[PDB]
């Protein structure tokens, strides 16, 4: 299994560097979880960058990757709250909290790009 | 074959015109 | 029934000028909801400001008001996502989208303070 | 025992605790860049 943050989709969809390594990752393991709120953060970022045609492509990616949009359950929100005093502000954002949450709870590794999300309690995807 | 599609989507999505180029942070309402 | 936004809870927990008026409104409606992301958001703002003794007071406020923490399902994120095209920025931020989403899928009015939810297609709990 | 007082107690208690962080509102969220 895996978790994909907003950083690795906003990346891919924008064809930032090493987007193909993120594709191989998406390919390498079959079930791909994503937090309804990471998806939402991703949905806003895309649709301001590229308008609604951005959103089509976002929507196609998610259906063709067979993504399971997982609900932000209370237990996830408590791990983030808990973990923020140590790893929040480098740092860790409010937006990041839902990827952390899902990961810490689901126990699965996390696909991402950028400084934050290094040096936290959960696994990083190679 | 999965890889093709996410490249096709990426290339196809990446080639859209940039209607706002502001920072991710700022378009989420966190820049006043 | 109601839904509450972090803007409200933080107003109340920080003894802001209006705070009493929100208590009266919370007291008047005996069924209460909050998105887990709006609960989470308050938590970070309170715990940062006052330490975990603040967090303690948050958890106690939630317990006495019997507030329903509602999972952020896909349907809410969509409504939120769609709305923001119309009402984002003079309007909503990413964080407001969660309380926004719950109100529209619930169809229940939203208790907030400030400007961000002033001009939007969801009802509001007015103050007494 | 009446909710209205219970919340006033909580507020006043929480309100009266020290300010360990005066970074106000939005920087806590990691969003001042
Ligand atoms: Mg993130
Ligand atoms: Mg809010």
């Amino acid at each position: 299994m895996m978790v994909i943050d907003t950083s690795a989709l906003v990346a891919m969809l924008s064809d930032e560097p090493d987007a193909e390594r993120f594709e191989a990752a998406v390919e390498a393991d079959h079930i791909r979880l994503m937090s309804t709120a990471s998806y939402l953060e991703t949905a806003l970022v895309i649709e301001a960058r590229f308008g609604e045609p951005g959103g089509r492509e976002l929507d196609l990616w998610l259906h063709r990757a067979a993504v399971d949009l997982v609900a932000v359950h209370a237990d996830q929100a408590d791990a983030a709250r808990a973990a923020y005093r140590t790893y929040g502000k480098a740092g860790l954002n409010y937006g990041d909290c839902f990827s952390y949450g899902l990961a810490k709870i689901s126990g699965q590794p996390l696909l991402f790009k950028g400084e934050d999300f290094q040096h936290t309690d959960i696994a990083t995807v190679a | 074959p999965l890889r093709d599609e996410l490249a096709a989507i990426r290339h196809r999505c990446a080639a859209l015109p940039v209607v706002d180029n502001r920072s991710a942070e700022a378009i989420l309402g966190y820049d006043e």
